[PDB]
């Protein structure tokens, strides 16, 4: 029921027998994971790709027509995690601060002050 | 519409028989019949004709 | 006596009833007695019949004499656990086959004891109450508006009618017409108020008066004499005024019966004697008593109509037809038409032939499928009666047996009359949700007495008979029913009550009838009905010349040659149906009527246990009294999906489709109800070390996390089942099929698999490991062989030949599988907490407690928050002492256990009295910062493995008529892009991708005409001949694109007549 | 050495072939399975 | 349905320690788990919560 | 039922979230990649690589 | 929620506004990966114990 | 009931079947000074805590 | 040959976490580095059951 409830993936063969999508991509389809199951459909022109990459892409779906505001935000474990580590009282060592760093892929390979 | 469509085709003087691919049959196997629904009612259709002439000859 | 008492009781109750009482004890109503007066009525023919008789199960097959047949056989060779019928004919008769039911009376499972059984292979845990209908075990499902009350309704503002009561009538035993009386009261609230009613097959309706005078009583104010019972309330018989000048033109019994339009006049009387009121009694001297009712119904409609009693309220519960009774009304529609039919071979003999195989066939096709209404141009039946009886786990077919149907926002809800005899919280969601109700523990259906014995010893004991009344004489006379028949009044009642009432429970009129006085309207309910739920409870009566009491006591109790007949044969226990409900007051704890238990807020009856107002499905389920009731009403529906032991034969059984849990076990904790569920010996899960934490992220949003290591070690592992069979068909004219291992032979029609894997016989061994598609049987006709389906395969497991009726080659075959549990299969426990697998990690990369003691389970603590299951959070605490301690965790319903004594118990092992425990992380072993709920919970693997999902096509198996692709992945079909998925995809304006309906399906080359614009022309590609003579040309022709569902579209409109031109080239313009 | 079918209840070696009857050397109980295969069957400890 | 060799949850073997619970239980009525050395509830709930089938199948036939 | 909506290279199973994966990727079960094709025009940009995935 | 949810003001909502949809798609998976990594370790669960009141 | 069982190597990567160990106790600072924890309580972390 | 009421698997899953010894189970060669098709006694240890 949703412009949403249809977007154009990039495909990441994986093992073992299910389709893994991301968290923050769960409200638009509105599905969570007590055995409700996902269809796949398969582009076969030039253009049939094209058209589902340029306009259907997950990434330009971000902002809804519907409310003029976004449609995914951050659930779960991300959300509820990420209140706990702001808090002033929320310290981190220099042996972990690294390992957090590395994480993240766009890293300037500096670590802040 | 004089062309397309005339007032009295609404009554049927000679009527379209359709082609398998619309009434399919399904046989199993080989030796064994199976025959759509519409290749019936229209042999219903048939007989229902051939008796009424033997009636008027 | 205490609360731990009635627990004795509630096991004196099953010790004699059995959880499917109800199925049985309805059967055996059915042969015993109904069978018989149903043979015995409109039997005699212008030739009698007699005593019916009744043998055990035979197998009457050509080439054997008639082997005495047992279930546990026709099960594997698909046949019918049906006995003989004889009659006593008058001028010994055989007249068609009975499908008993199972565990009843003249099913010898009925007697045979504990080690009996094991030797027929018949497991004895199953409790029966099903048939056996050719091989498939098929189970009778209960049919729940009362009839023969009177009912008022207001009827809308809009209407020329203001208010009506109806009386919907039918004999309970004998045709059972389905007319109903209306009582009407024309003249809305204001216009100058008239009173009419319709009878049956009468076109239109009669003005009250007359069907007086047409009835016997010819004078005014005599006919008010019926309606109004107090010449001292002017009001209602004002009303009346306008009526009795509406007939002041038709003064006597001759007009009378005449207007109802010496030919006319004789038919009046008829719908008088056979369709007015026809229950009552259809007979002829009684015209008076339909008179008093008729009064009594124009009575109950102006009470109204003045403000005195409301509309009748729809949905009181007190105001269901098990399987004995089904097989009646069946039964008679069938003999009906032997009967009748026994009755053409004597119109031919100007001077053997019952065809007893009406009532034998008949029976099979209704018990077979589910239609019970014959089977001819006669599909207005309903279906649904008799299915195919659960086998995924115990608990699932016992609940299906004690399930009811009703035929379709008020109804669905759960009703206060509810109470006790349903469970709340057991009823599938969705589609038809509150229409499918489930029996509790503790109820049981009427079944049907006899209403003389108690008509007699009434009229005998102070009821002055109907027949001569005089309302004045007797005011306040109390008048007495019998089931919905006014049989007379009675002065003082108060005795009559108190003496029918220990009429019964000396056992002197059946502990099913039901008696309700309603004095604050004077009246004597009397029901022997079949059909009506009801429960027991303990007796109170202030019998204490000591005090104050239960008459049961502690003596009676440790007393428990003493069963539950016993326990109503004193007087201790009542049956107390809905109706009789209404005029009692129940005590809930006998005993009772701390800052951490729940706090709590005339007696004739106390309730045996509160947690006996649930069942089967929420026995099972843990505190159930402690999670959001929509939750406990979705495990009631998961537990029929988990896996565990369904019987223990099943080795011995040839099903389709059936799954055992490798290792099972009895829940760390469970309700005292489960004793009576079997549970704790047929688990339908494993108690899990559970463990409600965040970790990889991977138990987010329902999904779990399992431990590998132990899902090796064996855990939630399971056998699959499956059996593929097959017969040799032949013909009255000997051509016979065959079961041999096929190869060439002018034909070709062959699989694609291979047959390399079957030995000469046509078969496989069970030793072999057969896959893919394997042909695992071979049969021709001069390929009809079967192969393994196509996702599946695994190893033989056991092939069977056998006989048919027919003499012909049965063989079924059976595979067994083991299957692991893997990421992505179904979990849940008992409390609506669903999950799947995520992922699965192993016990170093598992987070740990110093004690070593690792998960098997990591659920997400965000399953807890919205869902409110707490209930779950204590099994979890309980469960763990009980772990710790040895002794079983009670977790049963509303008892005297408490969060924080479980807390107090867990402290004098050693781990926190919450539970949480310190755990380090297994990636690095640094301390977790936080502390985790872990704790030993219950799961249910339910079934539902993503590899039997798991389906995708490209370019598959085509349709016929349509030539778009099949449905469903077992045929290798594929997924539909249904309107919905249509419409997105033109919000985003993806234009081409939408019309890749082509490509993706259909497609299809035509040639049109460019004249008649039609799908005529004779292509012949190749010589270029395109032509479509007719038309006549070879010049002008188009080809084109479009869905063969659209070429077909055409194709059927011209069929019918109508010519849908396809034109290449606008000329209309705009 | 050999064997075809066995009966489901008084386990006896049998063995037949079409027209035969499809009974047992006594019991009339025409049921039987068809005794395991001879090639052994390989299994994996996991 | 038999008892599980090793317990699920942490691996430590218990095969044998069947018939040795079924024992200390029917004679020296007793705890029993304790003595047979079944420490921290994962290897605990193992034996306490078995339903042994197996003996009910091997009361059938053939 | 046939025309405005039909069945229709596709592919349905089973979800559960994987916090491992860019928002816009999807896991595909290789079972499944291994199923469905798309049809890719010879060209000599991958005629080699298209080679190498025909043998 | 209120900083990182589907909400108007949403840091999302502004990196989409800002960046485009390229930037801010790759923004989740970094809030999380580093996110989702911490809680790995901090832990984080939920029992009766955090449904129960004071006693007085 | 006629088998044949063969036996190799491996470890409990590969299965659980082969690894020797089977529960391993492990703790360390029990009396939180590294702070590497932080304490569920309603009123006394130290007394509702098991030492 | 079988008559068990437990299954093939089932019984060869039990086996499989049947304890043997591993003493000098490091001068023994994984079966996947042996050059014998399959098994020998420079990799396996064979085992048989009858009962
Ligand atoms: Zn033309
Ligand atoms: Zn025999
Ligand atoms: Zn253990
Ligand atoms: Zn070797």
């Amino acid at each position: 029921l949703h412009k949403m409830s249809m977007m154009a993936h990039r495909v990441k063969v994986m093992p073992y027998s299910t389709f893994r999508l991301n968290l923050s991509v769960t409200s638009p389809y509105n599905a969570d994971f007590d055995g409700d199951e996902m269809n796949l459909h398969v582009p076969q022109s030039e253009e049939t790709r094209a058209e589902l990459s340029q306009l259907c892409a997950v990434p330009l779906q971000i902002v809804s027509p519907q409310s003029n505001k976004p449609v995914m935000g951050i659930v779960q474990d991300t959300l509820c995690g990420v209140r706990k580590m702001t808090l002033r009282d929320t310290f981190i060592e220099y042996e972990q601060v690294m390992n957090m760093l590395f994480w993240v892929p766009s890293w300037d390979g500096v670590v802040p002050q | 519409n004089e062309d397309y469509a005339r007032p009295e085709w609404m009554i049927i003087t000679v009527l379209p028989v359709p082609p398998p691919q619309v009434r399919p049959s399904i046989a199993m196997d080989e030796t064994t019949q199976g025959q759509d629904d519409l290749t019936h009612k229209l042999s219903d259709i048939l007989k229902a004709n051939i008796n009424v002439q033997k009636l008027e000859m | 006596i205490t609360t731990e008492d009635c627990w004795t009781v509630i096991s004196a109750f099953f010790e004699e009833k059995g959880l499917v009482s109800q199925q049985l004890d309805s059967f055996d109503e059915f042969m015993e007695t109904s069978i018989q007066d149903l043979v015995w009525e409109e039997p005699r023919l212008i030739i009698r019949f007699g005593k019916i008789y009744l043998s055990r199960p035979t197998m009457t097959e050509a080439d054997g004499t008639t082997h005495a047949m047992f279930p546990q056989e026709a099960r594997l060779r698909n046949l019918t656990y049906s006995s003989p019928v004889y009659l006593d004919m008058e001028k010994k008769v055989h007249i068609g086959k009975v499908p008993i039911m199972l565990r009843s009376k003249f099913c010898s499972l009925r007697t045979l004891d504990e080690v009996d059984l094991y030797k027929m292979k018949e497991c004895p845990y199953d409790m029966g109450g099903y048939f056996v209908i050719n091989g498939s075990e098929k189970v009778l499902i209960a049919q729940e508006s009362a009839a023969n009350i009177v009912q008022v309704f207001k009827k809308a503002a809009p209407s020329p009618i203001s208010h009506v009561a109806e009386i919907r009538s039918a004999l309970e035993k004998g045709s059972r017409l389905i007319s109903t009386m209306q009582i009407k009261l024309y003249g809305r609230e204001d216009k100058g108020r008239t009173i009419k009613a319709t009878l049956p097959y009468v076109k239109q309706d009669i003005p009250i008066v007359i069907v007086f005078r047409a009835l016997g009583v010819v004078p005014d104010g005599e006919i008010l004499q019926h309606i109004c019972y107090d010449e001292n309330d002017w009001q209602m018989l004002e009303m009346l005024k306008p009526c009795i000048e509406e007939g002041f033109v038709i003064q006597d019994k001759e007009v009378a019966l005449d207007f109802i339009g010496e030919k006319r006049i004789q038919y009046a009387k008829d719908i008088l004697q056979k369709e007015l009121l026809p229950h009552i009694t259809q007979e002829e001297g009684f015209e008076t008593r339909k008179t008093f009712f008729l009064g009594y119904m124009v009575n109950r409609l102006l009470l109204c109509a003045l403000e005195r009693k409301d509309q009748d309220d729809r949905d009181h519960f007190g105001k269901l037809d098990l399987a004995g009774p089904l097989l009646a009304n069946l039964f008679r529609i069938l003999f009906r038409k032997l009967t009748r039919e026994i009755y053409r071979y004597m119109q031919r003999c100007i001077e053997l032939a019952v065809k007893s195989t009406t009532i034998t066939s008949g029976l099979k096709y209704s018990l077979a499928t589910g239609n019970w209404g014959e089977q001819k141009k006669a599909m207005s039946s309903r279906a649904g009666v008799s299915q195919v009886l659960n086998r995924y786990t115990y608990s699932s077919t016992l609940s299906h047996l004690r399930r009811t149907n009703t035929p379709i926002a008020k109804p669905r809800q759960l009703h206060n009359t509810h109470w006790g005899l349903v469970c709340p919280a057991e009823t599938p969601e969705g589609q038809a949700c509150g229409l499918v109700k489930n029996l509790s523990l503790l109820s049981g259906i009427s079944i049907g007495s006899p209403s003389e014995p108690i008509i007699n010893f009434l009229e005998e004991w102070g009821m002055e008979p109907l027949e001569d009344y005089d309302p004045a004489q007797h005011t306040k006379s109390t008048r007495i029913f019998v089931n919905g028949v006014w049989t007379g009044i009675h002065r003082d009642p108060s005795m009559l009550v108190s003496t029918m009432r220990d009429l019964r429970r000396s056992g002197a009129i059946s502990p099913e009838v039901s008696i309700i006085r309603d004095i604050r309207e004077r009246e004597f309910k009397i029901f022997t009905d079949v059909g009506r739920v009801y429960r027991p409870l303990f007796i109170v009566e202030d019998d204490e010349s000591k005090d104050n009491e239960l008459r049961i006591t502690k003596e009676h109790i440790r007393k428990i040659v003493y069963g539950w007949s016993s326990l109503v044969t004193s007087g201790v226990i009542e049956y107390v149906d809905g109706e009789e409900e209404e005029t009692i007051m129940i005590a809930m704890t006998p005993e009772d009527l701390d800052t951490a238990k729940r706090i709590k807020p005339t007696f004739t009856h106390c309730e045996i246990h509160p947690s006996m107002i649930l069942g089967v499905a929420a026995s099972i389920i843990p505190f159930p009294d402690h999670n959001q009731s929509p939750r406990n009403t979705y495990q009631s529906a998961m537990g029929k999906q988990a896996m565990g032991v369904f019987l223990t034969n099943y080795n011995v059984r040839m099903d389709t489709m059936a799954n055992i849990l490798y290792y099972p076990q009895k829940p760390l904790a469970k309700t005292q109800a489960m004793e009576y569920l079997k549970f704790r010996e047929l688990p339908a899960g494993q108690n899990a070390i559970v463990a409600i934490a965040c970790y990889s992220g991977y138990n987010q949003e329902d999904s779990m996390i399992m431990n590998q290591s132990s899902i090796d070690r064996g855990l939630f592992r399971s056998l699959f089942f499956r059996s593929y069979m097959d017969q040799e068909k032949r013909f009255g004219i000997s051509i016979v099929e065959e079961f041999e291992k096929p190869t060439r032979a002018t034909t070709l029609r062959l699989k694609h698999g291979t047959y390399e894997k079957l030995d000469e016989d046509g078969l496989i061994a069970p030793g072999v490991r057969v896959s893919g598609d394997d042909i695992i049987i071979g049969k021709t006709t001069p390929d009809a062989s079967t192969p393994l389906r196509s996702t599946e395969n695994g190893i033989v497991d056991q092939v069977l030949l056998t006989t048919n009726q027919e003499g012909l080659k049965f063989v079924k075959v059976r595979m067994r599988t083991t299957k692991v549990p893997q990421i992505g299969d179904k979990f849940a426990s008992r409390h609506g907490q669903k999950g799947t697998i995520g992922v699965t990690y192993r016990h170093e990369d598992m987070p740990f407690s110093a004690e070593g003691i690792v998960p098997d389970l990591i659920i997400n603590p965000h399953a807890i928050p919205s869902r409110m299951t707490v209930a779950h959070l204590i099994e979890c605490l309980l469960s763990k002492v009980g772990s710790i301690r040895g002794y079983e965790g009670d977790a049963t319903p509303f008892t005297d256990l408490t969060v924080d004594a479980v807390s107090n118990l867990l402290r004098d092992n050693g781990y926190q009295s919450r539970g949480f425990e310190v755990m380090y992380n297994g990636h690095t072993g640094k301390k977790l910062m936080a502390q985790v709920f872990f704790g030993p919970t219950y799961y249910q693997r339910l079934r539902h493995m993503v590899d039997d999902k798991i389906h995708a096509r490209a370019r598959g198996p085509v349709q016929v008529l349509t030539r778009q692709p099949v449905e469903g992945r077992s045929r290798d079909g594929g997924l539909r892009f249904g309107e919905m998925e249509r419409d997105c995809m033109i919000a985003h304006g993806a234009a081409g991708f939408l019309k890749e309906l082509m490509e993706a399906s259909d497609a299809f080359r035509v040639h049109v005409c460019g004249i008649c614009g039609l799908m005529s022309v004779i292509a012949n590609l190749k010589k270029n001949q395109f032509e479509c003579r007719s038309c006549k040309n070879k010049t002008n022709i188009y080809q084109l694109h479009i869905p063969y569902a659209a070429k077909l579209l055409f194709q059927e409109l011209m069929a019918m007549n109508i010519a849908p031109r396809l034109y290449t080239e606008r000329s209309g313009v705009s | 050495y050999g064997v075809k079918y066995t009966c489901g209840a008084c386990a006896h070696n049998f063995s037949l072939n079409k027209s035969d009857p499809v009974r047992c050397k006594e019991c009339g109980h025409r049921v039987i399975y068809k005794a395991r295969t001879k090639r052994m069957s390989k299994f994996l400890t996991t | 349905m038999i008892i599980p060799v090793r317990c699920f949850s942490c691996g430590k073997v218990v095969g044998d320690k069947w018939d040795a619970y079924l024992r200390l239980l029917e004679e020296g009525k007793q705890d029993a788990l304790d003595e047979l050395k079944l420490k921290r509830y994962c290897c605990r709930r193992m034996v306490l919560t078995h339903v042994d089938l197996i003996e009910k199948f091997l009361r059938y036939n053939p | 039922g046939n025309l405005m909506g039909k069945r229709v290279f596709s592919a349905r199973t089973v979800i559960s979230g994987d916090p491992n994966l860019e928002l816009d990727q999807v896991g595909v079960p290789i079972s499944i990649a291994k199923t469905l094709s798309y049809p890719e025009t010879v060209t000599q940009y991958n005629i080699h690589r298209l080679t190498e995935y025909v043998r | 929620k209120k900083t990182v949810g589907s909400g108007g003001g949403g840091l999302i909502h502004t990196v989409m506004r800002e960046k485009g949809p390229k930037i801010c798609a790759e923004l989740f998976g970094n809030i999380q990966k580093v996110v989702n990594y911490w809680l790995l370790h901090n832990g984080f669960s939920i029992g009766i114990g955090d449904a129960i009141a004071d006693a007085s | 009931l006629n088998i044949r069982c063969i036996a190799k190597k491996g470890i409990a990567k590969e299965h659980a079947k082969w690894s020797p160990c089977s529960a391993i106790a492990f703790e360390y600072d029990p009396h939180n000074k590294l702070k590497h924890t932080d304490f569920w309580f309603e009123v006394d972390a130290k007394k509702e805590w098991p030492d | 040959m079988n008559t068990s009421v437990l299954a093939d698997e089932f019984i060869s899953h039990r086996l499989g976490l049947i304890p043997l010894v591993s003493e000098d189970v490091e001068e023994m060669k994984y079966s996947r580095d042996c050059t014998c098709e399959d098994y020998c006694d420079e990799c396996s240890v064979v085992l048989e059951l009858s009962a």
